[PDB]
């Protein structure tokens, strides 16, 4: 059989479950609460670790505090090959890099589901926001 | 090592820019160094692309707190027949733009249904994942040339999934609260389910309270089998992989060993039908399990009391009529007498002599070929104990398998699984089994004490009928028995009795 493969028998279960779910976000979160291990095999970037703290960037912009990842790999909906909740439906993380706190970079995918980006500074609320 | 799930089947020869890649392993070696990936701006991301993703390789092992498990034990499958529905899908191969995965073409069910689908598949693009038409071809062989016409015709998945929901809904709405797909080799069929199954914690139907069996994406709502109209997805299904139980050769083999009716065309639904057929044989032809009980889905209680009321009258009367010395109760796993207050010697026989009181039953599987000359003394009782030809000295009750109801489901050979309370596999009604018998005419008999408009009948054999005695007490009891008798006749049961049965033997208890 042809094809060049994609995934690692680790993610095989986790993904099957979220692919079939009505609410993948909920499913994933529940899955983890049930002791499942978070999606691995992501695109982790070799980076100078001197860039702007911003969450979604054109190129890698990590801190010493962060790690930089290949956005589509940090997106549950891209990993499951399902539909996106964006009504228009274009992923906000595909074709860009995602900055994730080293302390939370254990679970890239979950981190991006769980958190949100500030429209003003472009940094994660709670994870590097200077407003308020 | 590495899985087959989500295999990129694209004929592209490069990778997927660290940003457009979904996984580490899909990133082009040109950006891979010392175990990581690096952004090389001189090797820009792709502006546009389309990569077919294989959806073969699902593994549904999850054990999540509030979520039901799709695969079930053999025990539950049996506990929930009715819900059983056979499922086999014939696919086609991805071929021009990509290669290396199968797409659903013909979906077959254990109903007679075959749905043809447009070969669609999952395509990862630069912005999202698209669900679209994929180039495909029927498998290489000669036995697959019947699938060539189906690459045309067919229809949109928009539709096919609604049709499935509707098809299942109509079939199951008066039988179960769920669906159990009965599968031979679950791989491809589970893949096909991605195209019309959503899962989650158990839910209940809008309006109704029954378990939700369907989901509407159109308007985030749920439905039972009776309200699922316009609903497009099946919601929590169950399934069973039959081959995983322990089988020899292929489906064709194991099925034909136990069945000569369901001919195998190479068509999807036949494999679905055969799959179910085989599962039934391994659970219901392999004799009755009285510890498994099934709930009432409708009008069972009225049939059962009629059946017993009649059984009692007929056996009571034949023992008084022809004074048999011995009653050979063939087909009674328990030690219960339908006329407990009779003087006759009551012998019990069965192929499943219940262990709890095993000593009262002679283990026996009746065959005419073998036992035609063995039960000469007295009379034999076969009340829903379906054999070969029946012996002349017998009282018989046989279910006509041709009668349709919520209780009578399809089964082996040409027979059926009558699931009242408890499941009973009944062999097809064969007229020649009654060669030695008479069809039993209606009568009522009572030798009990006696007590707006009354009726006279010649079939009422009672001490108060020798000309005007509509005896109010036994008028009622007659009219009730009459109803019970008619219930079971129109409920599909047939009554036959030794040819020497004569109502004057009964009248004679009063002409004296
Ligand atoms: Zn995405
Ligand atoms: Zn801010
Ligand atoms: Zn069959």
């Amino acid at each position: 059989h042809a094809g060049n493969a994609t995934e690692v028998p680790a993610n095989s279960t986790v993904l099957s479950f979220c692919a079939f779910a009505v609410d993948p976000a909920k499913a994933y979160k529940d899955y983890l609460a049930s002791g499942g291990q978070p999606i691995t095999n992501c695109v982790k970037m070799l980076c100078t670790h001197t860039g702007t703290g911003q969450a979604i960037t054109v190129t890698p912009e990590a801190n010493m505090d962060q790690e930089s990842f290949g956005g589509a790999s940090c997106c549950l909906y891209c990993r499951c090959h399902i539909d996106h909740p964006n009504p228009k439906g274009f992923c906000d993380l595909k074709g860009k890099y995602v900055q994730i706190p080293t302390t939370c970079a254990n679970d890239p995918v979950g981190f991006t589901l769980r958190n949100t980006v500030c429209t003003v500074c472009g940094m994660w609320k709670g994870y590097g926001c200077s407003c308020d | 090592n590495v899985t087959g799930l989500f295999k990129d089947c694209s004929k592209i020869i490069t990778g997927l820019h660290p940003t457009q890649a979904p996984t580490h392993l899909s990133v082009d070696i040109k950006f891979k160094t010392e175990g990581l990936c690096v952004d090389i701006p001189g090797i820009p991301k792709d502006m546009t692309y389309r990569r077919l993703i294989s959806m073969m390789g699902f593994k549904m092992n999850y054990q999540v707190n509030g979520y039901p498990n799709m695969f079930i034990t053999r025990e539950e499958a049996i506990r929930h027949v009715r819900a059983w529905i056979g499922f086999d899908v014939e696919g086609c191969h991805a071929t021009r733009d990509a290669v290396g995965t199968n797409l659903p073409l013909q979906l077959g069910f254990s109903t007679g249904v075959n749905l043809v689908a447009v070969p669609t598949g999952y395509v990862d693009t630069e912005n999202n994942t698209e669900f679209t038409r994929v180039n495909a071809k029927p498998p290489p062989g000669d036995q697959f040339k019947h699938l060539i016409p189906l690459m045309y015709k067919g229809l949109p998945w928009n539709v096919v999934r609604i049709k499935i929901v509707q098809m299942l809904s109509d079939t199951l709405k008066g039988l179960s609260d769920r669906v159990v797909f009965v599968l031979w080799a679950h791989g491809f069929e589970l893949t096909s389910m991605k195209y019309f199954v959503k899962i989650g914690p158990e839910r209940t139907c809008c309006l109704c309270d029954k378990r939700a069996t369907c989901f509407s994406t159109s308007s985030d709502t749920y439905a039972c089998w009776n309200h699922s109209v316009g609903f497009d997805y099946v919601y929590n299904p169950f399934m069973i992989d039959v081959q995983q139980w322990g089988f020899t050769g292929n489906l064709q083999s194991n099925h034909d060993q136990h069945c000569q009716v369901h001919g195998n065309a190479h068509v999807a639904s036949c494999d679905a039908i055969m799959t179910r057929c085989l599962a039934v044989h391994e659970c219901f032809v392999k004799r009755v399990d009285w510890s498994v009980e099934y709930p009432i889905i409708g009008d069972e209680l009225r049939v059962n009391s009629a059946c017993r009321k009649v059984q009692h009258m007929v056996v009571k009367s034949a023992l008084l009529a022809d004074k048999f010395p011995v009653l050979h109760d063939i087909g009674n796993p328990k030690a219960i007498k339908c006329v407990p207050q009779a003087e006759v010697e009551w012998k019990f026989y069965d192929a499943q002599p219940c262990s709890d009181k095993a000593y009262k039953i002679e283990e026996l599987f009746y065959s005419y070929a073998i036992h035609h000359d063995k039960f000469t003394d007295g009379v034999c009782l076969f009340w829903n104990c379906n054999v070969d030809r029946y012996p002349a000295n017998a009282i018989v009750c046989r279910f006509d398998t041709r009668v349709l109801s919520n209780l009578n489901l399809p089964g082996c050979d040409g027979g059926s699984l009558y699931v009242n309370k408890h499941a009973f596999h009944t062999p097809a009604f064969d007229k020649s089994a009654f060669t030695n018998l008479k069809q039993l005419p209606f009568f009522y008999y009572s030798d009990s004490p006696c007590e707006y408009v009354p009726l006279k009948s010649a079939t009422c054999i009672t001490r108060c009928n020798l000309g005007g005695a509509v005896c109010r007490h036994h008028a009622n009891e007659y009219r009730q028995y009459l109803d019970a008798y008619n219930m079971m006749i129109s409920a599909g049961f047939s009554l036959w009795i030794y040819k020497q049965f004569d109502t004057y033997n009964l009248w004679n208890t009063f002409t004296r």
